[PDB]
């Protein structure tokens, strides 16, 4: 998609996206983030040759905040964009109607098939 | 241990300065491990001048 | 190379890309390609060996003619239509001549004979920068002059490109040349589906450029330069060996982990059109760029070459280097398989 | 058409096929760089001096200060290159091999 | 069926912070509560699946081989020790994680909705058993096996993709049921052909196919034994469990494009028996037994009849236990003489008087004695394909033959007469081991008792 | 005058007996081995084996077999009573067609 | 104990710790308040 | 014969050697920098009269 | 710690340490004479740091605690079979010769970096030079194939030729017979057992290759037998030494912030140390590699980051 | 050039022959002058004349296999007339992957390449009558 709000070139999300909820608590893509960020502090522990799973527990906290802050953010601009996408098909479905016709659902008891019956 | 382990025949594959000879390979040489290629002398400009008699 | 001077030049590296983002006129894309090059010539030479001169020459010659021929296709553009933005062209030779100059630049197969000569004798940190850098910035200028290029050429040096840094890539030994051929391949990849929709290009783009960074970054952590230093860097550094497995395995594109993300939404968006035949030639060329990573991750992991002593005397001092940001980036490039929706971040 | 665009595009093509084949001197590679931007600078003069567009006469000044220190770089870099060699040959160059 | 993925993620890292010798009673005991978890799925009634939010849903095609997978997960990870005893606490927790995690991706992958998420869940299944059979493979070509593996895997698998997301945007989404409700007949054009060719032969590679079976051999003797069970039983039978999937849709050309692949696979199923009668490396003739079955649910399969699929599942099943048993008999006689070659380890009657039965009882189901499931897949298919064709049903019987010479001779040949009298180390068999015996062997009987659970969707 | 190599002969025979003949299969640790008699010995034949036996010995109708049985009898009963063909051809109604006509 | 010439490290400093937990609980009362005004917004405008 | 040794010849060795030997006729080149300018020549000029792209 | 360019730049300077006591003098000469007798007599007489006979276990002295561990882990060098039979197949000369060069490098880098650290000067004995030598003079004697010695002359070609030579060199001359009357007199017979060509070899090349080749850059003072002993007399000729020659004079502030920053983290010296050529003396295989690096690890003091190391401390592992 | 591509596509298939004879030795000479080409400037043949018969060699060689190709397409076409069935190309390809064996003078690679060049140009007959696209739609 090309803008379509090619008028604020970096404006992150508009007053179009508080119009739609923001994603909620304990959602499960949030969740995934959280564990991906204790995993970095798991591993930021393994590579400096202190234990793992110790003496690393601000780290593995701030990890964590760090992860789940960027993912909340890009979950609310991934919706918006969503959003966006589907009102603009709308749009352009309400828009022109003769493109677009009804197809006349032919029920099954003149539909025609061809057969070919396997043995 | 009891289990095969790699070894010095599967080292000098990997390893030279290409994998795959071919007639045309020799010409290649595996790198210096400094990247540094020192030795030349260049003592040809030791340009002369007859600051002369007259 | 006083440090100042060094963020001097970092910083002008990092203006000379943002000119280039950043402007409407062509004149200052211009002077951004080219201040990036007068600045990345000196992240070179960093040590004092001539191999560095060399590569050098051998860069500044084939950037610079590449510049020079972007400046005849701005100034044949100009004599026809004459306006400064950067939207769709009013020349097909001033297309041609553009998009040759920027297949020039970034890498592609009739015209990256330089890529693995200036890799292979500079250091680490010259190699990652120009690297993300000098395949960063003409993407930005090919996702603004996208509607008016012929098909032809970028689709033949897409698949030209990817096919070169296939059938290079399982001869060398060494490593940079490896990663200079994997260049190749992945912008051939992030160039061949330009024309149809970009997000998935410049999406690669970020992806691709996670990846060299967590791979470099996982050699900044060892001084190693062939497969013999990586087998002796698994036995005396265990948790860069399985670092190693998985993110050469992500360079090799396998679903379950985060390397599948970029190859197979361009299939989707790819074949949404009527183009079958092309996509599975591409991606069997992706199963064959995939056979050096195997004999590297072998060498390096999966099977356990003999090691030379004084690693005895090795083991009191543990891996005191620096890191750039590994686990982060390391994680980030990795375990992303489900966040596929995160296409849409992107415009 | 303005058919002196003709020979200077003429001047173009031939000032590109010399920097692409050379014999043995990076001397003559740089002096056909300075050349070929000394030729898109005529055609870009003449081009503005065509459409009376003098707002912007920008591409002359400019793009000869930039393409001339870019010479300029090459320049010290031939002087490296001569430095750290006898000469400055094509040969001896073949180092660093592939 | 979330409640069966969920207590596998929690799992895995409590073998991480197990303590020393402590490891092992842990994962048995919580996988053997996995093993009860997973026999409380079994309710699929009449006339549809059991659906569950868009991921999962649950048929007979699917719900044996699940059954399959969790109860071979202990027997598999007991198989797994004494041969990395002496190896790292910490490579040995990696090693349990690992097969914890292919088992994880497995479930994943006959629990799928789309063939999107099953394409996925596919090449999941790919990536861990690499690592596992290159790194432990014991033996100077487990290289050339790992990487075999995976490109055939690879270089097979992925235009399977193609035509997936062809299907996908032809016809809406990759729902089982859609698919079901919307799918149309594709005539004899040739792209028809190229998708069906590209589908089927991944697929192929997957089975393998006569073709392209130099896969299989080197993968299995070059294993350890955990790998070589999932290798073996869940690879293949999940590559049929895929075709079975994916055969609803493309109905009209498979007439015309099967004639080659039926051919292929009976004269590659003749040839293949014949093969695994007089080689050496005792470990293979059961590698190639695999390959003679699998040509025979290859057959089964693509003839398209209710009987022929109710016996390819019968066959499927039964097989995967028979071979996952005697692969781990093969490994107790290489704990024993250490050569994996034939004709070096020899008697076993007068030493060993009970492994023997195990031997014997594996060869008998093996051979398809009468209560064997194996003798009730190959009963369904033989009437399958006489109905099929009328006449190759002698290249069926030629094989029943073979099968029954070789697998017998394989009995009689190392385990029937007389040790070589300088062998002088063999102890008698562990507890271990014969605890392997009847966790293989008595729900093999058991479900031969009532047999009418592994039978197909087409019941 | 070259040997390419400096590592030990090993391993050896190290026999699980000689040293406990009482103990079972695996390692060294004589009271964890009676630990995993324990565990799979009783929950690999005890509450496993015999409970998914008797599980599978009788679950409800599995494909709804019983109740085809039951409905079969009566639906037979009545094409019994009203004294038309059982199991008519033409399952779908003959009526209710539409033949795409020359 | 049983070090010679110096533990490099392992005393940690007190404004690192102090400083990483400080701009943490600073971002989840941030991030918590965020959501708060989006709820509000939601409801407010809906 | 048939089954390993011609098998081994069908699929792995012909795909096998000829990535074998494009391989080392592709990376096998000399640092003469002439003949790469030289192949960019013939690129522009293959670009230019042999398939038109400005046509 | 804390140091970096950083550090640097926010700092003041490197450069305003100098000099007449930060120096690098270095007393070298033949075995069983020049040692940490006149050595420890100028670390007396002239207030300047000393280090002690940079042997086996100075990887072990350097960390942790100063215990020598066995050569399992710090050998497998067997000084004292090298000094019974020298003549072995199974490789006894060149691991003993190539541990000596990392541990002498080892100990060098940290006497460069003291001296780079504000000062005060160290005093050094048997630098890596000598170890050149001495390699050279034993295979003068014929007890390593040359390839080895080509093997070792790679690494020193690699890794000492961006380095900075000592400052002087203060060379012990004793002859044969009176060696062989100390060694006696000290009663090790492992040293008695050596031979007397040996220290011919030791003598002719050290005396030939190694005090011309110095050619006037580590400006010496060669003492003999008689004329030893008196720290008054070397202490005089070391503040008579003006400094004028060498590469030390200029360089000029950059390159030696570039020695301060690389040789801390000595794992950064440390990778040019094995190359490797695979080497059939020298390369262990894989499962003695093993074996032996997990049975160094259930070491209680190595055991991962000994700052981090618990039942070691430091009792900060925040709960 | 497209032009002439074109030009062999043009002929009815069908037969005009002479003519997609000559059509099938232009496209490929134009091939082996292409091949040519770059042999010739990434080797330096050392010296112009072992150039002019590298490139003679080349071109006689590619010009032969389009020649035979289009020799025994025609005569396919002529005996079997059948425009649908591409068979009469993969007896195509593979006679000019012998013939390419016979120029090389090997046998090995001969097979080789009767195999991936009959079923590559079946292929290519196959998609075009069936009708797949030249590199795009380029459209959506
Ligand atoms: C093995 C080759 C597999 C190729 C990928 C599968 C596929 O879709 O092939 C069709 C492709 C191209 O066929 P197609 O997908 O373009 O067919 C479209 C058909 N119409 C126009 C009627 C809608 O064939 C190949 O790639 C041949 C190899
Ligand atoms: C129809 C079905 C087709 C299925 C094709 C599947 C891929 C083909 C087989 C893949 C495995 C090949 C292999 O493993 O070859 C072994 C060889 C290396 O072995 P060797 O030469 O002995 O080297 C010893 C030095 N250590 O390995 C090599 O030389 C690898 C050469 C590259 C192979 C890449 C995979 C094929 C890609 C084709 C692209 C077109």
């Amino acid at each position: 998609m090309t803008g379509r709000q090619a008028r604020a070139p970096l404006q992150f999300l508009p007053d179009e996206a508080r119009s739609l909820p923001p994603p909620k608590l304990t959602d499960p893509r949030l969740a995934y983030i959280g564990f991906l960020g204790y995993c970095s502090g798991l591993i930021d522990n393994a590579i400096r040759r202190r234990p793992v799973l110790s003496a690393g527990l601000h780290r593995q906290f701030l990890y964590i905040t760090s992860f789940v802050f960027v993912g909340y953010y890009l979950l609310k601009r991934q919706d918006y964009m969503y959003a966006v996408r589907d009102h603009d098909m709308f749009s352009y479905i309400k828009s022109h109607p003769e493109d677009f016709p009804e197809k006349d659902k032919k029920t099954y008891r003149e539909v025609f098939e061809e057969f070919h019956p396997v043995r | 241990a009891r289990q095969w382990q790699p070894d010095v025949e599967w080292a000098e594959q990997y390893g030279g300065a290409v994998m795959y000879p071919t007639k045309e390979t020799a010409h290649w040489k595996p790198p210096p491990w400094n990247d540094v290629d020192p030795p030349k002398d260049t003592l040809v400009s030791n340009l002369t001048l007859n600051f002369g008699p007259q | 190379m006083n440090p100042i001077i060094l963020i001097i030049i970092l910083m002008t590296v990092m203006l000379g890309t943002i000119i280039v983002m950043i402007s409407t006129h062509w004149l200052l894309i211009w002077i951004g390609f080219e201040m990036n090059m007068l600045a990345i010539i000196p992240i070179m030479m960093k040590k004092h060996n001539p191999r560095a001169t060399e590569a050098s020459t051998k860069y500044f010659l084939t950037q610079s003619t590449a510049s020079m021929l972007l400046m005849m296709a701005i100034i044949i553009n100009l004599m026809f239509s004459g306006q400064w933005t950067v939207m769709k062209l009013f020349n097909p030779m001033a297309s041609m001549l553009m998009t040759m100059a920027l297949a020039m630049k970034l890498g592609m197969a009739p015209f990256h004979f330089w890529v693995p000569e200036v890799t292979q004798g500079i250091p680490l940190s010259s190699g990652l920068i120009l690297l993300t850098w000098q395949k960063l910035a003409p993407m930005s200028v090919l996702y603004q002059i996208l509607p008016s290029i012929n098909l032809d050429l970028i689709l033949t040096l897409s698949i030209l490109s990817i096919t070169i840094g296939g059938w290079g890539g399982l001869n060398q030994t060494q490593l940079r040349k490896i990663m200079a051929y994997s260049s190749i391949a992945h912008m051939g990849w992030m160039t061949a589906v330009l024309l149809y929709n970009p997000t998935m290009t410049l999406l690669n783009l970020i992806i691709y450029i996670i990846m060299t960074s967590t791979m470099f970054t996982l050699f900044m952590a060892n001084s190693t330069t062939t497969t013999l230093s990586l087998s002796h860097t698994w036995n005396k550094a265990p948790i860069m060996t399985i670092l190693v497995l998985i993110t050469l395995l992500s360079m090799g594109g396998l679903p379950p982990l985060s390397g599948f993300m970029p190859k197979w939404m361009i299939i989707q968006e790819m074949t949404k059109n009527d183009s079958i035949i092309l996509p599975t030639l591409m991606a069997i060329t992706a199963l064959l760029n995939l056979y050096f990573y195997m004999r590297l991750t072998y060498s390096t992991a999966l099977t356990m070459f003999p090691s030379t002593n004084n690693m005895k005397m090795k083991w009191q001092f543990p891996t005191t280097k620096r890191m750039t940001l590994l686990p982060t980036m390391t994680v980030l490039s990795t375990m992303l398989l489900p966040l596929t929706p995160i296409l849409s971040i992107l415009e | 058409m303005s058919l002196v665009y003709m020979n200077i595009m003429m001047a173009f093509t031939v000032s590109l096929t010399g920097l692409l084949m050379y014999r043995s001197h990076l001397m003559s590679s740089l002096l056909c760089l300075e050349g070929m931007m000394l030729s898109l600078f005529i055609l870009a003069t003449l081009m503005i001096l065509n459409s009376h567009f003098t707002l912007a006469s920008m591409m002359p000044i400019i793009l000869l200060v930039f393409a001339a220190c870019e010479a300029a770089l090459g320049l010290s870099l031939l002087v490296m290159v001569s430095n750290t060699y006898g000469t400055d040959y094509v040969q001896n160059l073949n180092l660093l091999q592939c | 069926m979330l409640k069966y993925i969920i207590p596998t993620m929690m799992l895995m890292p409590l073998t991480w912070l197990s303590k020393n010798s402590m490891i092992w009673i842990n994962t048995t005991l919580h996988s053997l509560l996995i093993s009860l978890t997973s026999l409380l799925l079994l309710n699929q009634f009449g006339d549809n699946s059991l659906n569950f939010s868009l991921t999962f849903f649950s048929d007979s095609l699917s719900t044996p081989l699940l059954i399959l997978t969790m109860w071979l997960l202990p027997l598999m990870l007991m198989a797994s020790q004494h041969h990395l005893s002496k190896e790292n606490l910490a490579r040995k927790k990696l090693f349990i994680s690992m097969l914890i995690l292919l088992q994880l991706f497995l479930i994943m992958t006959f629990t799928a909705t789309e063939l999107i998420f099953f394409y996925i869940m596919f090449e999941a299944t790919l990536v861990p058993t690499l690592i596992i059979i290159t790194r432990w493979g014991n033996q100077t070509e487990r290289l050339n096996a790992g990487l075999y593996f995976l490109f055939y895997t690879l270089a097979g698998s992925l235009p399977l993709l193609v035509a997936l997301i062809y299907i996908q945007n032809t016809m809406g989404s990759l729902n089982f049921l859609i698919l079901q409700y919307w799918v149309q007949p594709m005539p004899n054009s040739w792209s028809n052909t190229f998708m069906w060719l590209a589908c089927m032969m991944a697929f192929m590679v997957k089975m393998p196919l006569y073709g392209l079976h130099l896969w299989l051999p080197k993968a299995h003797v070059e294993a350890p034994i955990a790998g070589s069970m999932v290798l073996a039983a869940i690879l293949l039978k999940l590559g049929g469990y895929g075709m079975m999937r994916i055969t609803l849709l493309l109905n009209p050309i498979t007439d015309f494009m099967a004639y080659p692949f039926i051919m292929l696979s009976l004269w590659g199923m003749i040839m293949t028996s014949s093969i695994c009668l007089r080689q050496t490396d005792l470990k293979s003739l059961i590698a190639y037994s695999s390959v003679s079955h699998m040509a025979l649910v290859i057959v089964a399969i693509l003839i398209q009849t209710p009987w022929s699929y109710m016996g390819a599942t019968a066959l499927m099943i039964a097989h995967g236990l028979t071979s996952s048993m005697l692969f781990c008999l093969a490994n107790s006689n290489y704990e024993r003489v250490h050569s994996r070659t034939m004709i070096l380890a020899r008697g076993l009657q007068t030493l060993l008087p009970l492994m023997a039965a195990w031997w014997l009882l594996a060869s008998l189901t093996n051979l398809a004695l009468p209560p064997s499931i194996n003798l009730i897949g190959e009963l369904f298919v033989v009437m399958s394909t006489f109905s099929w064709s009328n006449i190759t049903i002698i290249l069926m019987g030629l094989n029943m033959v073979i099968t029954a010479l070789y697998s017998l001779y394989m009995l009689i040949t190392t385990q029937r007469g007389k040790h070589t009298h300088h062998i002088n180390n063999i102890l008698p068999s562990f507890t271990r081991e014969n605890a392997l015996m009847s966790l293989h062997m008595l729900p093999l009987l058991l479900l031969s008792l009532n047999p009418k659970i592994i039978l197909g969707p087409l019941y | 005058p070259t040997l390419r190599w400096q590592e030990d002969p090993e391993p050896e025979d190290e026999n699980l007996y000689e040293k406990n003949p009482d103990s079972h299969g695996y390692d060294k640790d004589p009271a964890v081995d009676v630990w995993n008699m324990r565990v799979v010995f009783f929950f690999g034949f005890s509450i496993v084996l015999v409970l998914g036996s008797t599980f599978v010995a009788y679950l409800p109708d599995y494909r709804m077999q019983e109740w085809a049985r039951r409905e079969a009898e009566r639906l037979v009963k009545y094409r019994e009573a009203h004294g038309l063909p059982l199991m008519e051809s033409n399952c779908f109604d003959p009526s209710k067609i539409q033949l795409p006509e020359d | 104990k049983f070090y010679i010439q110096e533990p490099p490290h392992g005393s940690p400093n007190w404004l690192k710790v102090g400083l990483t937990l400080g701009t943490s609980a600073f971002l989840w009362i941030y991030l918590i308040k965020q959501h708060n005004e989006d709820v509000l917004e939601y409801k407010r405008r809906n | 014969l048939l089954d390993l040794i011609w098998l081994e010849t069908i699929l792995p060795k012909t795909i096998s050697l000829a990535q074998m030997k494009m391989s080392t006729t592709i990376t096998s080149q000399k640092g003469l920098i002439k003949l790469y300018f030289l192949s960019f020549l013939i690129t522009i000029l293959i670009s230019t009269t042999l398939l038109n792209f400005h046509e | 710690l804390q140091y970096g360019p950083l550090a640097y730049i926010l700092g003041e300077k490197t450069t305003k340490k100098m000099t007449e006591n930060s120096k690098l003098i270095t007393v070298d000469g033949n075995i069983c004479s020049g040692k940490s007798k006149l050595a420890k007599e100028v670390a007396e007489k002239l207030g300047l740091k000393h280090f002690p006979e940079a042997g086996i276990h100075y990887a072990d002295s350097t960390t942790g605690d100063g215990k020598p561990l066995p050569v399992r882990f710090s050998g497998n060098c067997s000084l004292e079979k090298f000094y019974d039979d020298p003549k072995s197949n199974d490789g006894n000369s060149y691991r003993l010769q190539a541990w000596l060069y990392a541990s002498r490098l080892l100990q060098y880098a940290d006497a460069l970096e003291h001296l780079l650290s504000t000062g005060q000067g160290v005093v050094l004995e048997r630098s890596i030079y000598s170890d050149f030598v001495f390699l050279e003079a034993m295979y003068r004697q014929g007890f390593i194939r040359k390839q080895c010695v080509d093997h070792y002359n790679q690494v020193k070609k690699v890794t000492v030729c961006e380095y900075l030579p000592p400052h002087v060199v203060i060379y012990v001359d004793v002859p044969v017979s009176e060696v062989q009357s100390r060694i006696q007199k000290k009663g090790n017979p492992h040293e008695m057992k050596i031979t007397s060509a040996y220290l011919q070899d030791i003598e002719n090349v050290y005396k030939g290759t190694f005090l011309p080749e110095m050619s006037e850059k580590c400006e010496v003072l060669q003492y003999s037998a008689w004329e030893a002993e008196d720290a008054e007399k070397v202490v005089e000729d070391i503040q008579y030494l003006k400094y004028d020659k060498g590469p030390w004079l200029d360089q000029d502030d950059r390159k030696l912030h570039n020695l301060r920053m690389l040789v801390q983290d000595k794992l950064e010296v440390l990778n040019y140390t094995s190359i490797p050529v695979f080497l059939p003396e020298v390369t262990i295989g894989a499962h003695q590699s093993d074996r032996v690096f997990q049975e160094f690890t259930e070491l209680p003091g190595r055991k991962y980051r000994a700052g981090y190391n618990e039942d070691v401390g430091d009792k900060w592992i925040w709960l | 050039a497209k032009t002439l591509l074109h030009q062999y596509w043009d002929i009815p298939e069908g037969t005009e022959c002479h003519r997609k004879t000559y059509a099938a030795t232009s496209i490929g000479g134009a091939s082996g002058l292409v091949v040519s080409a770059y042999s010739v400037a990434l080797k330096t043949p050392t010296s112009f004349l072992e150039g002019v018969a590298r490139t003679g060699r080349y071109t006689f060689t590619a010009a032969a296999i389009g020649a035979i190709f289009g020799l025994t397409s025609c005569i396919s076409a002529q005996v079997r007339e059948k425009p649908d069935d591409p068979l009469n190309y993969l007896i195509g390809g593979c006679a000019g992957g012998l013939t390419l064996g016979a120029r090389t003078r090997s046998y090995g690679i001969g097979a080789a390449a009767c195999a991936y060049m009959g079923l590559t140009a079946a292929l290519v007959k196959m998609g075009q009558l069936e009708g797949w696209k030249v590199f795009a739609e380029p459209k959506v």
